[PDB]
RNA sequence: UGUCGGCUCAUCACAUCCUGGGGCUGAAGUAGGUCCCAAGGGUAUGGCUGUUCGCCAUUUAAAGUGGUACGCGAGCUGGG
RNA sequence: GAUGUUGGCUUAGAAGCAGCCAUCAUUUAAAGAAAGCGUAAUAGCUCACUGGUCGAGUCGGCCUGCGCGGAAGAUGUAAC
């Protein structure tokens, strides 16, 4: 509601392809694309897009401001980009890059390795720290996430795979 | 996982929340106000 | 918080030591401890100065009360204003060493004869 | 735990409760704890809430139970027969009408007394509310 | 940047000095004896409050005030402790001239206006402590 | 001041009244007087949020019944027993 | 409408004894406590007692709790 | 998110934050002798409270209508 009355700025070179209920957003970052919830209506003014609902739908406005977030994140994407940072907390925990396979040397006994989808680059500016780019906010998260999953950081020492910015709390030893 | 009948915020940094039909108690603070009804 | 009553009493006040003011300065109060705010409030009470942070859509209110009506767009931004109801002059001459001592907030624009004053000139005062 | 101290006879008829209270408002506190449901304190019941509200109010303003436990509850005890006699006698009860009011209270903040009372309601097996005593 | 309460002539005991300043990489003995040396003027048993100022070099500054509300009203209502039950046991009595007298050594350590504002704070830790004003 | 609006009652008995109640209006009485009774109906609502305040009852108000003011006092009053409710009104002529 | 227990044969449940997934812990690890999900398979030999049960010995990943005319005598036994 | 100030009591230490009692006054736009984490005690971190930006509705009770969880069992769905 108070989301989808606020209309987003498309900037220049920023081409907006709307078929039906489907998006297509075009730029130099790259392109997405998105069909929306039928519920809602979108439309193109000036260069803008402004959200409202359509008739015959209850929950109208909350698919709407959804759509809102979405399309807003989408334009974000093909012009500045995305970025995610983690960062590996312990002893012997390395990253490296080659191509769009991660190699992350965890302490398991097994090397570990993350296929990366498409859309998404990464790099180690050292063995200790991951960034990805990416257009796609939703699909950079989740590959983020992916690489948190394997080892999770901890209670006590704060070992293990943690987004850089994230604060991480943890407790004593039970005494004896 | 606290899994109950009555599910309570215990403190002010609790918050409920209704996923799947089950009505669960949220807290960023305190893993040990992690609840859910049942 | 404050009632209708307390806003339009407190208006009632900024107007009142507003007519009976020599002169004005209006600045950024931003980003500076209490102990050096108690420290240009002792400096005030010593320079005859009296010395406020007012609401900004209040201070438009008690500024219609004539003749301050050039500052209504000087009131954009967090207002504290320095009233010397005891000379002209030591508040615009004590604030511009105040925010040099310090280095942080802005000392904006000041009021005298009716007119206001740009940042830089304030030096007339 | 309240109980006659001496009565006219030891048994009695099981009885029926139908109909509403009487004593449906505050007379004496400035709060007072409603019933809207329908049902048999037993004693231990009553004794147990006036504990729990009772430590609620750290022992300040003051506490009135207006429900009095009069009438004896038989029981047979397991593994025996039909007939022979009525039961011995168990326990003592009272009787609760919808909007009859079991505990009065004074002397104390109101959002305490709410509190109190919810307290000294989880104890007790009816449907109840909380009241405030009015002018007339 | 720290703060102490130090007892008038006095400094270098372990618990209360040494440790809290000294993990803050000051000079241990210069503060005491310098310290002793510029208090030796305030009398026995008071503490009297010390401001430390550390610079990133570990040579400080540091500007000795003048001795607390408190202090001050256990030394002119004559007593050794305050109250253990402020204004329900009342431990002492001061006049309005030593009210004043505080309030001068704390006009020179007061936020206040006039010397009835820093009386007024004076007062208030008077009814803090348990004392009375007569 | 309190105004209170309300209707004569063309009904009587129990069953008249518990029609009233369930239309969320309720019966009431203006007696005292040298003058006869006069049975009346009354929005449950306006008032329940009424007498929500202390001086209704120590107070004279005034009830408008078919274009013409009658002037009570507050004299007794019935209330369901656990529901914050109204079953009935005595007013008597000020 | 054949009564306890053993025997032979089972079969179902899940309120799970083990193995499987998981949250929380007063979870350093090892080893646990408690709760959630899960019925696929697994789930001891003896001494004593007519015994079920129990107690004890020594096992095992564990020796689950119940339903089935306290399953099963036109299948066996007959100690009770 | 201030001064008196580490309020006094007590403690090897209590400094808003073991515990006991008071809880005043100052500069105030506002700042509890402090709502929580924190220390050997501090420091360190938010909160109450107020100024700014923002721009039109927002807060939580009361009374009711219909729904959700609470809700596990044995041949086979088997509680229209
Ligand atoms: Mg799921
Ligand atoms: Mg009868
Ligand atoms: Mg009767
Ligand atoms: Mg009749
Ligand atoms: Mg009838
Ligand atoms: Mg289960
Ligand atoms: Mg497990
Ligand atoms: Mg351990
Ligand atoms: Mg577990
Ligand atoms: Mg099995
Ligand atoms: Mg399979
Ligand atoms: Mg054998
Ligand atoms: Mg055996
Ligand atoms: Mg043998
Ligand atoms: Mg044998
Ligand atoms: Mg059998
Ligand atoms: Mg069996
Ligand atoms: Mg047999
Ligand atoms: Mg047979
Ligand atoms: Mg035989
Ligand atoms: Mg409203
Ligand atoms: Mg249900
Ligand atoms: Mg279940
Ligand atoms: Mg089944
Ligand atoms: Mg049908
Ligand atoms: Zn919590």
């Amino acid at each position: 509601s108070r989301v989808a009355k606020a209309p987003v700025v498309v900037p220049a070179g920023v081409d907006v392809k709307i078929n039906g209920q489907v998006i297509t957003i075009k730029g130099k970052n790259g392109e997405l694309t998105r069909t929306l919830n039928d519920a809602v209506e979108v439309k193109h003014a000036d260069n803008t897009l402004t959200f409202g609902p359509r008739d015959g739908y209850a929950d109208g406005w909350a698919q709407a401001g959804t759509a809102r977030a979405l399309l807003n994140s989408m334009v974000i994407g093909v012009t500045e980009g995305f970025t995610k940072k983690l960062q590996l907390v312990g002893v012997g925990y390395r990253a490296a890059v080659k191509g769009n396979v991660i190699n992350l040397s965890l302490g398991f006994s097994h090397p570990v390795d993350h296929q990366l989808p498409a859309g998404i680059t990464a790099e180690c500016p050292t063995q200790t720290e991951i960034v990805l780019k990416g257009a796609d906010k939703q699909v950079i998260g989740q590959v983020a996430a992916d690489l948190r999953a394997y080892r999770r950081p901890e209670p006590y020492k704060g070992k293990g795979v943690r987004y850089a910015d994230e604060v991480v709390r943890t407790k004593e030893a039970k005494k004896k | 996982m606290k899994v109950r009948a009555s599910v309570k915020k215990l403190c002010r940094n609790c918050k409920i929340v209704k996923r799947d039909g089950v009505i669960r108690v949220i807290c960023s603070a305190e893993p040990k106000h992690k609840q859910r009804q049942g | 918080a404050l009632n209708l009553q307390d806003k339009q009493a407190i208006v009632a006040e900024v107007s009142e030591v507003a007519k009976g003011a020599l002169s004005a300065v209006v600045a950024d109060s931003r980003g500076v401890t209490v102990d050096k705010m108690t420290e240009l409030r002792k400096a005030g009470r010593e320079a005859g100065v009296y010395m406020r942070v007012v609401r900004n859509t209040l201070l438009r209110r008690a500024v219609e009360g004539t003749p301050f009506e050039c500052l209504k767009d000087a009131f954009v931004g967090p207002t504290l204003i320095a009233y010397v109801t005891e000379h002209p002059g030591a508040a615009a001459r004590l604030f511009k060493e105040f925010a040099k001592a310090n280095a942080k907030f802005e000392v904006k624009a000041a009021a005298f004869e009716g007119e206001l004053i740009p940042a830089s000139q304030i030096d007339r005062l | 735990m309240l109980q006659p101290k001496r009565t006219k006879f030891r048994k009695m008829h099981k009885g029926r409760n139908r109909g509403l209270a009487q004593g449906t408002d505050v007379s004496f506190g400035s709060f007072g704890l409603k019933a809207v449901g329908r049902g048999r304190l037993t004693a231990r019941q009553i004794e147990a809430a006036r504990r729990a509200m009772t430590r609620a109010v750290k022992r300040q303003g003051k506490i009135w139970i207006r429900v009095f436990p009069d009438k004896p509850i038989t029981e047979k005890p397991l593994a025996v027969r039909m007939g022979k006699g009525k039961g011995n006698v168990e326990y003592w009860v009272a009787l609760i009408q919808p909007g009859k009011v079991l505990y009065e209270m004074d002397g104390v903040p109101e959002e305490l007394a709410r509190e109190a009372f919810k307290l000294a309601a989880a104890k007790l097996p009816i449907k109840t509310t909380f009241v405030t005593k009015t002018v007339m | 940047y720290v703060k102490l309460q130090v007892a008038a002539g006095m400094a270098n005991p372990s618990p209360p000095v040494g440790p809290a300043l000294g993990q803050q990489g000051v000079n241990i003995m210069e503060f005491c004896k310098a310290f002793n040396a510029k208090t030796d003027s305030i009398e026995k048993g008071l503490p009297i409050p010390v401001v430390i100022t550390v610079y990133a070099d570990r040579s400080f500054t540091f500007v000795t005030k003048t001795p607390p509300a408190a202090v001050l009203l256990k030394k002119a209502a004559g007593i050794k402790s305050g109250s253990g039950k402020p204004n329900k046991d009342k431990v002492g009595k001061i006049s309005r001239a030593q009210l004043q007298e505080i309030a001068q050594t704390k006009a020179a350590d007061m936020t206040g206006a006039d010397i009835e504002a820093m009386t007024r704070s004076i007062e208030g830790t008077a009814r803090s402590m348990g004392l009375v004003v007569e | 001041m309190f105004t209170i609006n309300a209707e004569v009652r063309k009904e009587q008995g129990k069953g008249a009244s518990r029609r009233l109640r369930a239309a969320n209006k309720f019966p009431a009485i203006i007696y005292g007087g040298k003058e006869a009774p006069l049975a009346i109906e009354l929005d449950h609502d306006k008032v329940m949020n009424m007498q929500a305040k202390a001086e209704f009852y120590s107070e004279v108000l005034t009830i408008v019944v078919d274009g013409k003011e009658i002037k009570v006092k507050a004299q007794d009053v019935q209330r369901h027993p656990y529901k914050p409710k109204l079953q009935h009104i005595d007013f008597v002529r000020a």
